[PDB]
């Protein structure tokens, strides 16, 4: 399963004359475009350089448009909620289509916020909404528009993207793993440079699912397009070897087991 | 509702002394996006430092990745310094080599 999502942000800071607008697009963990009002619409993924300038012309034109619209809206809502014009205000919007491994539409998403005040959100039923707040609580065709864009243009946009980056987008880079011994002991299981980001790290006291007494951080980016993740536990000085960590990941021949070397 | 950033300082590849590399400062879960992020070598704010495009998570909180190339040494001590609307005084996280 895959996701093509677009993010829009409208920022208002205390003092800034005009609101800042930025728009980025991702195809799963990978960002491939980017537009920033504090400047046109640039590429972010190496493989994007294969598009016609007629493309970026198109794209930049759209972002240009969306931006006028977004700023107008943020200002509108800051008004409706009658908030201090000068100071922080943020408008965030996300939309995207969930496409299956076989080019078929699985689902989609759309959500908009005047962070902390209003929320307008398309439901999974992709047929209903979720108003929230002074504005947008008073939210009203519009639906079919998205049902379409998402099933249509968006998916077309996705498929076309996969066409151009399958090589790097569908790769499977296995974790380089290892363990580390720290004294207060605490054993740490490391998984590095893996892609996709879906991975699994667990410990076991004598082959038994050992929960609670451990630590489970959050996958973080290596910086090159792959990820990192770790998990650790606390075990009685010396009484170590009764613990083993199991790594599971798409790019491995099979499960991997590690103990304090 | 403002939310202070979570900071992680680490290397792309494992710290191999005298061996080139990349130093990352990952800030996330913060709101608003007005954030200041610095990479320090022994204290002096490092020059040319790139950072990822701003994006947000499901809970609408923001995240960014700041980084630079760098050849660590057993002597050099590095760290990340962050200032945010939710911090009284800038937060400083020293890069632990074994983390
Ligand atoms: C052992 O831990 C795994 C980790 O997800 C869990 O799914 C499983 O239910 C546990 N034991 C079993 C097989 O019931």
């Amino acid at each position: 399963s895959h996701w093509l999502k677009t993010f829009r942000i409208v920022i208002m800071e205390p003092g800034i004359l005009e609101p800042r607008f930025i728009q980025v697009s991702y195809v799963d963990s990978i960002q491939y475009q980017g537009f920033d009002s504090r400047s046109g619409m640039q590429p972010r993924a190496a493989w994007m350089k294969q598009e016609p300038p007629e493309y970026w012309k198109n794209e930049t034109e759209h972002a240009m448009g969306a931006s006028l619209l977004a700023r107008r809206t943020l200002i509108y809502m800051v008004t409706e909620n009658n908030n201090k014009k000068n100071d922080y205000h943020t408008l965030q919007e996300v939309f995207g289509c969930n496409v299956a491994h076989d080019g078929s539409f699985l689902g989609g998403h759309y959500g908009l916020t005047y962070y902390g005040y209003d929320y307008i959100i398309l439901n999974e039923d992709l047929n209903s909404w979720t108003t929230e707040g002074k504005v947008g609580g008073k939210f009203n065709s519009v639906t079919e528009g998205w049902r379409t864009y998402l099933k249509g243009e968006c998916t077309e946009r996705f498929l076309r993207c996969l066409d151009l980056g399958k090589e790097t987008l569908l790769r499977s880079d296995a974790p380089r793993t290892h363990v580390t011994h720290k004294v207060t002991v605490t054993l740490r299981c490391w998984a590095l440079g893996f892609y996709p980001a879906d991975i699994t790290l667990t410990w076991k006291r004598d082959g038994k699912n050992h929960t609670q007494d451990m630590e489970l951080p959050d996958t973080r980016p290596a910086g090159d397009g792959t990820f990192q993740k770790w998990a650790a536990v606390v075990v009685p000085f010396g009484e170590e070897l009764r613990y083993t960590c199991h790594v599971h990941h798409e790019g491995l021949p099979g499960p991997l087991t590690l103990k304090w070397g | 509702i403002q939310r202070t950033p979570k900071i992680q300082v680490y290397s792309r590849h494992p710290a191999e002394n005298g061996k080139s590399n990349f130093l990352n400062c990952y800030v996330s879960g913060f709101h608003p996006s007005d954030i200041e992020v610095d990479l320090l070598k022994n204290g002096e704010r490092i020059e040319k430092v790139e950072h990822s495009d701003l994006s947000f998570s499901k809970d609408w909180s923001f995240y960014l990745l700041y980084y630079t190339e760098f050849t660590p040494t057993e002597k050099d001590e590095y760290a990340c310094r962050v200032n945010h609307v939710t911090l009284s005084q800038p937060k400083i996280v020293k890069w632990d080599r074994d983390m």
